[PDB]
């Protein structure tokens, strides 16, 4: 913990990060959380909402 | 826009709708700033047979 005044800056910005990509798999009250799949499953008057 | 289409998938004429009127004869767009009016043509365009 001696070098934790620089490790935790790289712990923060290495979980800021890592909780940025781990948003892509938040639903947000989506069907799915992946884009790829909710346009095939979707029609465009409900695909685009 | 003039045409005759029937009760069922009449509901296709809105936009960015598909089915098969809608994707191979008349395809409105996303963005349609406009308004579908529709009446019952019995008397006109229903002969018999």
């Amino acid at each position: 913990s001696a070098l934790g005044k620089l490790q935790d800056v790289v712990n923060q910005n290495a979980q800021a990060l890592n909780t940025l990509v781990k948003q892509l798999s938040s639903n947000f009250g989506a069907i799915s959380s992946v884009l790829n799949d909710i346009l095939s499953r979707l029609d465009p008057p409900e695909a685009e909402v | 826009d003039s045409f005759v289409i029937r009760g069922d998938e009449v509901r296709q004429i809105a936009p960015g709708q598909t089915g098969k009127i809608a994707d191979y004869n008349y395809k409105l767009p996303d963005d349609f700033t406009g308004c579908v009016i529709a009446w019952n043509s019995n008397n006109l365009d229903s002969k018999v047979g």
